[PDB]
């Protein structure tokens, strides 16, 4: 979904010409069964159903990193994860900008391919000490 | 045959409504009523049915003087405006009525104003590059074909010599032809910017002017300014498809084009979503940009001025309009004063379509490479200050030199101000201006002094300044040498 | 450096707040103006049907 | 009254923020630091790692008593461990494990200088 927040403004429309009472950020209120409706449609399905799937990586825009957006949070509200991408790195040459620290996947490691799973607990062991080696000094 | 016609049967501000007999027309379908009654001429659009025989129809001009239950033409279909080489050189308001008072217009057909955006098929998806000619823009920020870009330029930044010299080098290198939108224009700025389009002949009046104009002005009302870019672009893609070739589209701020419409969905009833711009704002942009788009059979891009309320770009006028931006001409004051012109700052400015897989490799690393450059010389322009240049390492002083080179050789003249300054224009290519900075990047060219670069094109052209400032001083030298020695 | 960094959130939410301040203002309005709508009655729409 | 004394201190240390955010620890009294470096502490033992989100902390969950947890912050607030350093207490439940953990750091930052020693003689 290239993007939900783009959705919104599209409801939004068709709410304020009806004249439906608007909420927060100019939203009706019934913008969260717009999405849950959407994003609980996605599952593993059980053996009794053929165990497919349908995954589904929405897409949010946010402005000058604020995940304290209402459609950000409602979505944060559904959604089985987080992939924080921030524009300092991405102006500073690193691509993917993704930010490790508010990033977070809360489901995915019982999929993790165990090959994955332990050089994932080593990184993930490093990084959270370059988090902190990197800051702490800060030039001292 | 014969023509419909319908009744008012309210009026409230600009907002008109038209009872008729039969069915009603379509929406935005242009309903004329004669000057006979107002005084002058009088067009509305209908924008919003209410019933089987009404039509709410937004007006143009001042609806003063209009009595009720007035006879009202329908059109036929909705603003017709002019398109051809005959508007070349002139003025048109939204409705194609010229206000330069140079006679009338000799063109031979009249399209619609809101035409559909092209289709997928119609589109092109190999992102190409406009050679400016521009070697500050061509560098750092490629103007992409069929996109949109953003100029954030106050006063005395050189805004007006920038896009003049844009229209003329569109005009011989891809030989297009180009287009201005003033939407909530000052009209003095309308008069400040025709009469410089005389000195520069990018209006011969007596010959081949290159640009059209198109004002919506502050004192027309915003059924009107909302439907002056539609009229510019209009014209434009008259030249895309039928001229088949690329052009530009110049849009006087986008804020003038939101408030607008903004006051449109007021007067409507319609409510305000957020901080008070309209529930369709990114539908009423959007239709406009879409149109903005390469196509297989020409090409329209858009340099947009862009105005920030309160230097805040979290709002929603600002922001829509970003998400459909390709890359941002950023002027500074700063430069200016410097002596630079454009006074572009390259480095708060940035471009999409700087990725290989759209441009050749070599303009991208040789461009990165100066963003590399400057960067570190704006962070050593904050060392010599505290410490001073005989802090620095060999090493670093090196570039200290040369990225005050770069910024000095992005210094370009123009053929605009060919007469009031008195000096040349240079209109430089693409692919020698690489090899340019990758000498001055590659060091092969660093005996060379500084101000040899200011206010020059191509290295090729430098060199005779260089020669011209060696003999000049040479010539000082044999001079004083012999007024010395003579006594 | 500090200091900027915590200009910049002030600025942010300076603005986010003066938004938020101008969208609620607005809704009390249309609120009080659509309220009103209902308190208004609808006519009678008297004409011939057969 | 211990968690009347916590809340003190955090409620001191947040006033505090103010000004490390914009100069600095350095630019504090004695007494103020010591309060910093004591709420921080504080702040960090509050953490502690659940049986359920051991996928994220990647640590086994502990089951802190109330007895033991009044004990550890009587402790930690009456400054009867100080020589302890702030990230013995990040994601620990009981001063005991704490003791374990400060056990583990030391022995492995020693080690790094021994370590560091042979790779700077073969060096
Ligand atoms: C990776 O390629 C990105 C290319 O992006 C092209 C479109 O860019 C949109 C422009 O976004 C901005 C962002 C910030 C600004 C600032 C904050 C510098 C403007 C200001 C100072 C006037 C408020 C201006 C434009």
């Amino acid at each position: 979904y290239d993007d939900l927040s783009k959705q919104a403004v599209s409801y939004r429309q068709i709410s304020l010409l009806l004249r439906r009472p608007p909420g927060r950020e100019a939203y009706p209120g019934d913008v969260f069964y717009l999405h849950s409706r959407l994003l609980e449609r996605s599952a593993m399905m059980s053996p009794q159903k053929g165990s497919g799937s349908l995954t589904s990586l929405p897409i949010v825009e946010t402005l000058s990193n604020d995940v304290t957006a209402y459609i950000v949070t409602n979505v944060i509200s559904i959604t089985d994860g987080q992939i924080y991408l921030d524009a300092k790195l991405f102006t500073g040459g690193q691509r993917p900008a993704v930010n490790i620290g508010l990033s977070v996947s809360r489901v995915g490691s019982s999929a993790q391919n165990k090959a994955m799973k332990k050089v994932g607990g080593a990184l993930k062991m490093l990084m959270g000490e370059y988090r902190k080696m990197a800051g702490e000094q800060t030039s001292g | 045959d014969v023509k419909q016609v319908g009744y008012v049967q309210q009026i409230i501000g600009a907002v008109v409504d038209v009872t008729f007999t039969d069915s009603v027309p379509p929406v935005l379908t242009a309903l004329t009523v004669d000057a006979k009654e107002t005084g002058t001429l009088l067009t509305m659009e209908i924008v919003q049915h209410l019933d089987t025989k009404t039509a709410r129809c937004i007006c143009m001009s001042s609806t003063d003087m209009l009595r009720l239950r007035t006879p009202v033409v329908n059109t036929g279909s909705q603003i017709t405006v002019p398109v051809g080489e005959a508007t070349l050189g002139r003025i048109f308001n939204v409705m194609g009525d010229a206000i330069d008072q140079r006679g009338p217009v000799k063109n031979k057909v009249r399209w619609p104003i809101h035409r559909k955006a092209p289709t997928l098929a119609e589109q092109s998806g190999k992102d190409e590059v406009l050679v400016t000619g521009i070697k500050v823009i061509d560098l750092i920020l490629p103007y992409c074909k069929g996109g949109k870009i953003g100029l954030f330029g106050g006063a005395g930044v050189g805004k007006t010599v920038i896009i003049m010299e844009l229209i003329n080098n569109v005009a011989k290198g891809h030989g297009g032809y180009s287009v201005f939108a003033g939407v909530g224009e000052r009209t003095r700025e309308g008069t400040d910017l025709y009469l410089e389009m005389m000195g520069s002949k990018v209006i011969d009046l007596q010959g081949d002017s290159k640009c059209v104009l198109v004002y919506g002005q502050m004192n027309e009302p915003p059924g009107a300014r909302a439907r002056v870019a539609q009229t510019a672009l209009t014209m434009a893609e008259y030249f895309r498809d039928e001229a088949g070739q690329d052009v530009l589209l110049f849009v006087d701020n986008v804020f003038r084009f939101t408030q607008a419409n903004s006051e449109v969905s007021a007067l409507l009833g319609r409510i305000p979503a957020a901080v008070g711009y309209q529930p369709t704002l990114a539908e009423d942009l959007g239709m406009l940009q879409e149109r903005i788009t390469s196509t297989v059979k020409g090409s329209i891009t858009s340099v947009q001025a862009v105005y920030v309320p309160a230097d805040d770009i979290t709002d929603p006028a600002p922001a829509t309009t970003f998400s459909h931006l390709d890359a941002t001409t950023v002027l500074s004051r700063s430069v200016a004063e410097a002596g630079i012109y454009p006074a572009v700052e390259p480095l708060e400015c940035a471009s999409r379509i700087m990725d290989p897989d759209a441009i050749d490799v070599n303009h991208y690393n040789v461009a990165m490479d100066i963003v590399e450059m400057l960067t570190k010389y704006k962070e050593l322009q904050d060392i010599i200050a505290v410490l001073g240049i005989d802090e620095l390492s060999e090493e670093d002083k090196l570039i200290v030199d040369r990225a005050r080179k770069v910024a000095k050789f992005m210094s370009q003249p123009f053929a605009v101000a060919e007469v009031f300054t008195g000096m040349k224009g240079y209109y430089v290519q693409l692919e020698d201006c690489v090899s340019d900075f990758g000498s001055l990047l590659m060091g092969q060219c660093d005996n060379i002094p500084e101000m040899a670069f200011y206010m020059v094109g191509g290295l090729d052209s430098v060199k005779e300044k260089a020669a011209k400032m060696a003999a000049e001083a040479a010539a000082m030298r044999e001079r004083a040498r012999k007024a010395a020695e003579a006594k | 450096g500090n200091i900027t960094g915590l200009m910049q959130l002030a600025d942010y939410t300076y603005n986010k707040t003066r938004k938020e301040l101008i969208t609620a203002e607005l809704l009390e309005i249309i609120g009080t103006m659509t309220a009103m709508h209902a308190g208004k009655k609808v006519g009678l729409k008297k004409t011939e049907f057969w």
